[PDB]
């Protein structure tokens, strides 16, 4: 049967290779009745445009995996919040791509979440490996 | 002016409710209460996103009262996005909108019916003293809202003149499969006669199964559950043991038309204070299109002027968490059969138990007398509630 | 000022290529048990979990 995978990306010109990218992996999987097909929707930087294009297109496509991209603005976090909101009650599996914030990391809400990129919060653990070797026994702290 | 449209979903009789809407004696201020009656089914999210935003754009609608009658686990947060999107005041009355929420956005203003999470820690602590229930334990797992609740209970223990009995804290994992061998052994470590649990009936059906498997509920074990565990009195999976005692929001003593009329009253009386001093009302865009760029007129005044709201002489202040913090709680005990029956009530931060001794050898009786050097009787100290430690 | 960076965190082409690859074999592992039912069509009809 035809298998569709959800995706949330903008710049359909860039998404053209994504149709081919999944096509390259289409012949790789050993499934006999599952055939992955690209199913992506335009990322509109506003919640109103997506207020009428969720149930009609996304869920109706029987998509099992969802990919969420980032907005063109480097400093923004309002793009991936509704995608995980509509895929949590139906519990549709999702897979993040540009996961830089820590909103979906407390496990209180939207438990089904995958991060292919560590958020900003993970930089503290790897920070040990520099302070301890480079002396600096006594350290001050500043935070916003 | 202002206008409020009610959103009634479920099985009820809106004919009687609609009569009380146009019966307010509001001659003090020109509220001009616009009344609209909506009653339909919106279980699927598809209809919600296509009908809700059209209602608020009818004529400058700035008030919504919404209720259900079911126990769905996803009812409340479907409107959290709308509250996050638009500053329209939306209040949850019944149904799935009677839940406690862990974290809310600063722009997602919302009011929910039900006591706060920390308020559930101030009800069972007052009743465990009366019936000599001085020993307790806590079992729970990874849940959205357990981290803050466990901090409050242990905070009140230290600042007291009387010791308290605690027998470990259990946080057994439930997400991992094949956990039967990892729960029965840990359940054996629990030996306190009174054990408190914090779970959810949908996922706690396995909790009673393993608990009743080892059978540590024979004669001296009594289970206390919060409001959300029971969910509904009628909904009984026939798994609880005989004699379960619970505390939950009152529904028998608080009828349907009383709560719905309070929601419209709270919003309407909130705008009266704003016009009392500033004599102005913000006028944002009344449309569900490009609301992000049309939110210039911030409604911060309404959020900061809600604490001084009273109805019928009773304070109903709402904090930033959207809770009244002084609701009516009912002490309700499951009967011999699978029937939930009220026993006590909570009011004026006081407890009025109908009985004195919990219903029924290791529990004997003694009779003593006052003697000079052997048995000394002294009165109870009022500062600590109880009398004194070591007596 | 001492800066830092994490490699392979900005190549969106590499992330999606690995994302489909890891789930392609996970699909093979998925079809090995019972109670494997397709999600209901649409969202209006679906009311349960």
């Amino acid at each position: 049967k035809i298998v569709n995978i959800g995706a949330v990306l903008s710049t359909r010109k860039h998404e053209q290779m994504f149709r081919e990218a999944v096509n390259q992996a289409n012949k790789r999987h050993g499934s006999w009745k599952i055939q992955l097909n690209a199913t992506s929707v335009t990322h509109k930087p506003n919640a109103i445009q997506m207020a009428l294009s969720v149930c009609e297109d996304l869920i109706s496509s029987q998509v099992y995996a969802i990919l969420v991209s980032h907005p063109p603005t480097p400093n923004d976090h309002f793009t991936p919040t509704p995608v995980s909101y509509t895929a949590g009650f139906y519990r549709i599996p999702v897979l993040g791509l540009t996961t830089r914030m820590s909103i979906y990391s407390d496990k209180s809400i939207h438990l089904s979440f995958l991060r292919t990129v560590p958020p900003y919060s993970h930089q503290s653990s790897v920070w040990f490996e520099m302070m301890r070797v480079y002396s600096w026994n006594h350290i001050i702290l500043l935070v916003s | 002016s202002i206008g409020i449209a009610v959103i009634l979903v479920g099985t009820s009789d809106e004919v009687a409710i609609k009569d009380a809407h146009e019966k307010d004696d509001f001659h003090h201020l020109s509220v001009v209460p616009r009344v609209e009656l909506v009653a339909m089914n919106e279980t699927d999210p598809k209809s919600i996103i296509t009908r809700i935003c059209d209602l608020m754009s009818d004529r400058k609608i700035q008030g919504v009262v919404f209720a259900d009658d079911t126990d769905q686990e996803a009812i409340a947060q479907i409107l959290d996005f709308i509250s996050a999107q638009t500053l329209t005041p939306i209040l949850g009355i019944h149904g799935g909108s009677s839940m406690i929420m862990a974290d809310k956005d600063e722009s997602s203003m919302f009011f929910q019916f039900g006591p706060s999470i920390e308020q559930q820690a101030s009800v069972m602590l007052n009743i465990m003293e009366e019936y000599d229930w001085y020993i307790f334990s806590i079992v729970t797992t990874y849940f959205p809202g357990y981290q803050d609740f466990v901090n409050k209970i242990r905070s009140t223990i230290e600042n007291s003149f009387v010791g308290w009995e605690l027998e470990e804290v259990l946080l057994l994992d439930m997400s991992l499969d094949d956990g039967d061998s990892k729960i029965q052994n840990q359940l054996k470590k629990l030996q306190s006669p009174i054990i408190l649990l914090y779970c959810t009936k949908e996922e706690a059906t396995y909790i009673f199964e393993v608990a009743n498997s080892v059978g540590l509920t024979g004669y001296g074990y009594t289970w206390i559950v919060p409001s959300l565990v029971a969910g509904d009195t009628d909904t009984v999976p026939a798994e609880f043991p005989t004699g379960l005692i619970s505390v939950s929001y009152d529904e028998w003593d608080y009828g349907l038309p009383a709560r719905v009329r309070d929601g419209i009253a709270i919003i309407t009386t909130a705008a009266s204070d704003m016009l009392s001093e500033h004599s102005f009302i913000p006028e944002p865009k009344s449309s569900c299109y490009n609301t992000h760029e049309k939110r210039i007129y911030q409604s911060n005044m309404l959020n900061r002027y809600l604490i001084n709201v009273t109805f019928e002489g009773r304070n109903l202040s709402f904090s930033e968490d959207g809770y009244q913090m002084h609701p009516k709680l009912v002490i309700i005990l499951l009967n011999k059969e699978r029937k939930w029956e009220r026993v006590g009530k909570w009011k004026d931060k006081s407890l009025q138990m109908k009985y004195y001794v919990w219903p029924r050898d290791d529990h004997l009786s003694i009779v003593t007398l006052e003697e000079a050097p052997f048995v000394i009787v002294e009165s109870v100290d009022p500062l600590s509630g109880t009398c004194m430690r070591n007596t | 000022i001492l800066g830092l960076q994490l490699i392979n965190g900005k190549n969106e082409s590499a992330h999606i290529s690995d994302a489909v690859g890891v789930v392609a074999q996970a699909v093979h592992e998925l079809l090995e048990k019972e109670n494997i039912t397709d999600p209901p069509r649409g969202c209006v009809g679906n009311t349960n979990i």
